């Protein structure tokens, strides 16, 4: 069924007339008199009238010689097992040359509220790749722990080395992981395109794409994609799902577009009031659900904008993600690799991940007292620049030559070396070669003895 | 019954004509789908409906049905130990007739178990005359509480027949006399969210909650029916916290209420909560508590009923005599649910996006709490404490929902981050924090004590803001320069904020401490400062005076932990203090 | 009257009323619902025959089409009578106390009428408001509007409560009253007033109406004009020293901008109503002195500074049609000074008009110039001894930091219930003054030092 009943072509918004049936935020389509194709979804619909916002915006488009179709559906997402291996975009299509997936079903890409009777709570630790996660701020599954990185900074290197050394301990291929781009350039895109492939992680992920010239309501729906499939395959297969979405700022800053466009007053910072509540609808679908196997976890990537936490992007984030990994500027320009500062940097889940079985017992202690010695070290060096290196003494001295050396090593470990879980308590008790004895009173001592 | 069309889907708005004998504020369900919305403006025929859950799929030509009534919750027995959502509907029941574990849109069922048999006793004789709030039997719902069914409002009359037996909550157990005709009313009523609950007055609230907290209970307290406000931020450990207000809290029944809540932090609350045992009687905290629980993902409407909810369950509960306490966590959450809702409305910008109402809704909100005097014809007393967790902005109190909740509130808990690093637990600031309450809970505690507890207090508190003075003189010449003199009151603060304010939840004997013990242990430290600067003040130094008596102030760090069935030794300390200083 | 069944359009608190004739703007009316309720109203907005009007307790639950509106024809009235005295009302003047209604007089507009400049007379005699800190430095005049600023929490609820019990004019031949007005305050707040007028016995000189938090805006709004208009009534109609008290005026404030964000208005410096200024005119000018008339309006407005910040609007509008504020600052309540009144940022532009002999003592301005700049330098050097310890502190910068700890113990910190006649004010003025030697009180004429100076 073709409507050819377009009286307004307002800008992005569009007026279609003599209609019934219609439903509200119900997919369209638009036959233009070129031939060419645009899709679009309804705003709102008034008696016989309906107002809808084309994606690829009107540029170009003959009211009168014009057609509309309505599709009857809201926005789904075909679902099927044998999505991983498969590159999409934003809408949910296939982004590169594979075979015609044919989906099982087609679920709603806004979810479902998870009743929090169901809820279950996070305990279980997870492999965190990298021994700057995997002791000072250790991730559970079902947590929704954000990286907050800044312009310029190797994020996307960061980003990509997690999709390759985070695995499950008990892993029977049902662990995946969901890469959800949102608004990367070609460079960026490609850059995920062959290191997913080459490494040999991409059959083991399904990764949706979105072009940074793409239409904003794309990477509206981009992570709302990427946490369709990331529910499926976890609440209906049974699977360990890790959700990464790069980048968030971007979201955000599409979602003001969005807003800005269709009339609607702005908030602080100009972006949109209803932010706050738009970002919890996406985090909060992270979580184990009671007597359910498999959970969905989520690791935001999101830049801040002048690399000030004031600013409602990397704060309003803060009122729904459980700690933070920050990415400081001044460890980059060197060999630390990843720079992260595990001062600011915190993380409210690990107790439950560390324990028996899933960690092992000196692992909290040893962690505890590198977080003591990292701060002490490095409290040691500002001291003895600004006061000389006569006011420190003999202890102060030797505190200071371990801050630097395990910068080198511990947060520096390379981008692809995998530096399993084992390898990294192990090198743990090699970081304190001359810290003394009255230092690891914080810990306790027997732990010390029996390692 | 008349059923509208809808005629324009718009968002969150939803316009349906043929509504012509709807009225304002009425629940209603739109569409085919059944979703609930409220109608909050009627032109003519046409009405403008707010729903609350998503509308992806409604249209025009959809029939709507109105409810006639406002959002109203069911008020009976079967409420106590259940799980709700902002507009009182069993998550649990929920799950069981949904077979899902997602939140279904469009699904209504009954809060109250309708099919429950429950005995009642009629305490009320035929022939008496009845108004409204009159007690006309009890319920035993849980082992711990008694569930008074009374009459309902607008009720007036002589009962004819009643009598005891099993009934459910739908069935008459009680007909009385009407103007228009027999009456006859169910165990079970209901009544509008956004209206309080009539009472014959409300009172000074004066009588101070044991919460057994030391920190509370004795610089900051809380009275039978005040307000009180929790920032807890970060690792301050405000979840240990709201637990011991929960459990050691001479309050008869606890409404805890989740607006707008993260979910992984509700789903904690779910869990350890039917984990507290009661201290007397030993069964599960649920069979005195009722749960609220919104997720952040939830529909707003239902995170901003939430508050509502719970306030007016409370006054059920209070009304029948009984004291309660409501918890809000975190009523800024709250706050920003009504920032979505102003939005939606196209309403004009407050402070920081908050709606201009902001503080007229909270005004509300705890204006309804408090100790009064229910209805009957026998001038039962209830009371509704309120305690209120406020999520700030990062940990400053600029919020327009700190500063707009402590215009109306008395009392403030100001939780420490920096006291948590400290292992100061529980980390509550001494300075930062008050109590408008203080002044008459000193008569309240001098009269039933019979001891000068008003000018204890008052000395202790002197000693800990001098602290804060001679802290920074601390920090700025040293130590060498400081007065001798002055030494004593840094020394016994500091055996004040150990021996006294540090408190273990979990140690079993520090978890609480009676009101009696509160001021043993008050008097002990204050008298040995007060021992001290008398002898100080005639050849004595601190290198004989501190050194001296270590064995004596070692025996006042264990005294917190002294058992509460004897408390024999603290009383001893006192006289043991005079004895051993002297000699010097 | 004749009741009205068309009721087109209820939307939020307003509501289209249409087919009537003669209705005014301003006037109340009354609604009755199918269930029967009485809800209270005000016209809006009339043009031809339609009709806005807005209900106060609310619009929750009517039904326009089984509804109905009647007009009372008459606007926000209050029956003014000598008979209020001793008697609570609510915001629009019901008795909300259990006591005999009544009987009217008169009624009046709770707008009143402008005050004719040529009639208006000047101040001139003193009011001792029995508080050190209001009667010496900061002197309190017969028609003065001189308001109290203070914090969130501070003790400016017994300070108004104070001044109602010790207020008097030093006359015999008057009649003193007060007019405490209540603005959007709790029921524990209300109720200290309440118990506390009764306790004292100062109910029976006061007309207290009580306008809780819970109550609606608008009664919040028109709380002050019924005040208002009942001190007008007992000031110059039946020739009384009337004193107006009230609060909270920042409740006022927040009930404005919550009635302007209703009516779509565009608001002004921080969201405030641009009319803001005037609208607090409207009150504040209502007080003063009339040639030939023996009564007096004064007025002494409560408002809580939002943030403790005076560049506030609230505060700050206020000051540009009050004659000067009284400062509370939280130091001093945190030092238990009560009232915690700081006298240095605290002023009173018409304090030279009840000074002097015949008001008071001849050495009222001259030891209130001298413990003004001796308390200056007593917190100077207070403050500067925390910089550069208390050694680099000199004999008479020693001497003057114990003066102002003694000028704050035992003269500002007096008690909520000590009512300090003039004269026991201005001689524990001189007995501060002791401390500091003859050669520091320079302002003080000798003549003065050898009189009073022990």
């Amino acid at each position: 069924k073709e409507y050819r009943t377009i009286k307004e072509v307002v800008g992005p918004l569009m007026a279609v007339e003599k209609v019934s049936g219609v439903k509200y935020e119900e997919l369209i389509e638009v036959r233009m008199q070129n031939g060419e194709i645009r899709r679009g979804q309804v705003l709102e619909v008034q008696e016989d009238k309906a107002m809808v916002q084309i994606f690829e915006g009107t540029s170009g488009i003959n009211y009168k010689n014009s057609s509309v179709r309505f599709l009857g559906h809201p926005l789904q997402l075909g679902v099927s097992e044998d999505m991983i291996g498969r590159v999409f975009d934003g809408l949910g299509r296939p982004k590169d040359n594979g075979p015609e997936i044919l989906p099982e079903k087609y679920l709603d890409i806004n979810g479902e509220v998870i009743n929090p009777i169901a809820r279950d709570y996070p305990d279980e630790f997870i492999q965190t790749g990298i021994s700057a996660i995997d002791h000072l701020n250790t991730l559970v599954r079902g947590q929704k722990l954000p990286v907050f990185s800044g312009s310029g900074l190797p994020h996307k290197e960061l980003a990509a080395q997690i999709a390759r050394q985070a695995t499950v301990l008990d892993s029977s291929d049902d662990f995946a992981v969901v890469f959800a781009a949102i608004g990367i350039t070609f460079e960026e895109a490609e850059f995920f395109m062959e290191d997913f492939r080459q490494t040999g992680a991409i059959d083991r992920s399904v990764m949706f794409m979105n072009l940074a010239n793409d239409p904003a309501i794309e990477r509206i729906a981009t992570p709302r994609m990427a946490l369709t499939a990331a529910e499926y395959l976890a609440y209906e297969k049974g699977m360990h799902v890790l959700v990464i979405m790069t980048d968030m700022t971007n979201y955000a800053e599409a979602l003001r577009e969005i807003s800005a466009a269709r009339r609607e007053v702005p908030g602080r910072r100009g972006y949109p009031g209803y932010l706050y509540t738009n970002l919890a609808t996406l985090f909060e679908r992270a979580g184990r659900i009671r007597g359910l196997k498999g959970s969905v976890t989520q690791i935001p990537i999101l830049t801040m904008p002048e690399d000030d936490k004031t600013h409602p992007i990397p704060d309003l984030t803060g009122y729904i993600t459980e700690g933070q990994i920050i990415l400081t500027r001044e460890l980059y320009k060197s060999g630390i690799q990843p720079p992260i500062d595990v001062l600011p940097s915190l993380s409210r889940l690990k107790d439950k991940g560390t324990g028996a079985g899933k960690t092992r017992e000196d692992h909290a202690a040893t962690m505890n007292q590198l977080f003591a010695a990292y701060a002490q070290g490095k409290q040691a060096k500002e001291l003895a620049v600004v006061l000389g290196e006569s006011a420190l003494s003999d202890i102060d001295k030797i505190y200071a030559k371990f801050a630097e050396r395990f910068e080198n090593e511990y947060v520096n470990q390379g981008f692809y070396t995998n530096r399993t879980i084992t390898e990294t308590l192990d090198l743990g008790w090699e970081l304190l070669a001359m810290l003394p004895r009255t230092e690891l009173k914080r810990i306790k001592d027997d732990l010390l003895d029996k390692y | 019954m008349q059923i509208g069309k809808i005629i324009k889907v718009s968002g969150p708005l939803v316009m349906a004509e043929n509504m012509s004998e709807a009225s304002i504020q009425d629940m209603c369900l739109v569409g085919d789908l059944g979703v609930i919305g409220e109608i909050i403006e009627m032109r003519q025929d046409v009405a403008s409906i707010q729903v609350y859950e998503e509308t992806s799929g409604i249209g025009p030509g959809e029939p709507v049905r109105s409810t006639g009534e406002a959002l109203s919750v069911e008020l009976g027995p079967g409420i106590i130990s259940q799980m709700f959502d902002g507009i009182q509907r069993p998550l649990d029941t929920f799950m069981e007739v949904t077979q899902s574990n997602f939140l279904g849109r469009g699904v209504q069922l009954p809060a109250l178990d309708h099919e429950k048999q429950w005995w009642f006793e009629a305490t009320i004789e035929e022939g008496t005359e009845v108004s409204a709030g009159d007690i006309i039997g009890y319920v035993d719902e849980t082992k711990i509480i008694q569930h008074k069914i009374m009459v309902p409002n607008g009720i007036k009359g002589t009962v004819q027949k009643i009598e005891s037996g099993s009934f459910t909550i739908d069935d008459p157990i009680c007909v009385i006399e009407t103007e228009q005709g027999l009456k006859e009313l169910t165990m079970m009523q209901k009544w509008p969210v956004r209206r309080g609950r009539p009472i014959k007055q409300k009172l000074n609230p004066d009588v101070p909650m044991i919460t057994g907290q030391r920190v509370i209970d004795t610089f900051f307290p809380v009275t039978k029916g005040g307000a009180a406000a929790v920032p807890g931020p970060f690792g301050a450990g405000k979840t240990v916290v709201q637990h011991q207000i929960a459990k050691w809290s001479d309050v008869d029944l606890v409404v805890y209420v989740g607006c707008g809540e993260r979910g992984n932090e509700m789903t904690d609350v779910v869990n350890e909560f039917p984990e507290l045992i009661d201290p007397n009687t030993g069964e599960s905290l649920m069979e005195r508590t009722v749960l609220i629980a919104n997720t952040s993902n939830m529909p707003v409407a239902a995170r901003e009923a939430s508050i509502y909810t719970g306030i007016t369950i409370a006054e059920y509960f209070r009304d029948m005599g009984y004291d309660v306490a409501i918890m809000a966590d975190s009523t800024s959450r709250w706050a920003e649910a009504l920032r979505e809702m102003s939005g939606r409305l196209e309403e004009m910008p407050g402070d920081e996006g908050y709606p201009a109402y902001l503080g007229s809704r909270l005004a509300e909100y705890y204006e309804r709490s408090g100790r009064v005097i229910a209805l009957g014809s026998d001038q039962r007393e209830g009371s509704i404490t309120a305690i209120s967790a406020v999520s700030p902005s990062g940990g400053d109190i600029s919020e327009p929902v700190t500063q707009n909740t402590l215009r109306v509130v008395k009392v403030f808990w100001g939780l420490d981050s920096s006291l948590a690093q400290k292992r100061h637990f529980p980390s509550i600031n001494w300075i930062q924090s008050y109590s408008l309450y203080s002044t008459e809970v000193g008569r309240y505690m001098d009269q039933i004590l019979q001891q000068d507890w008003s000018d204890m207090v008052t000395e202790g508190m002197r000693i800990l803001q001098e602290e804060e003075q001679l802290n920074e003189i601390v920090r700025l010449v040293g130590i060498d320069s400081l007065s001798d003199n002055d030494r004593l009151t840094l020394e016994v603060a500091k055996s004040i904020r150990e021996d006294y304010l540090q408190q273990n939840a979990f140690d079993d004997v520090d978890t609480f401490t009676s009101r009696e013990k509160q001021f043993n242990m008050l008097k002990v430290i204050l008298t040995f400062g007060k021992e001290a600067r008398k002898a100080l003040s005639l050849g004595a130094y601190f290198n004989e005076i501190m050194e001296g008596t270590v064995a004596v102030r070692e025996r006042i760090s264990r005294s917190k932990y002294i058992p509460e069935e004897e408390l024999a030794k603290i009383s001893s300390i006192n006289e043991e203090i005079k004895e051993t200083i002297q000699l010097i």
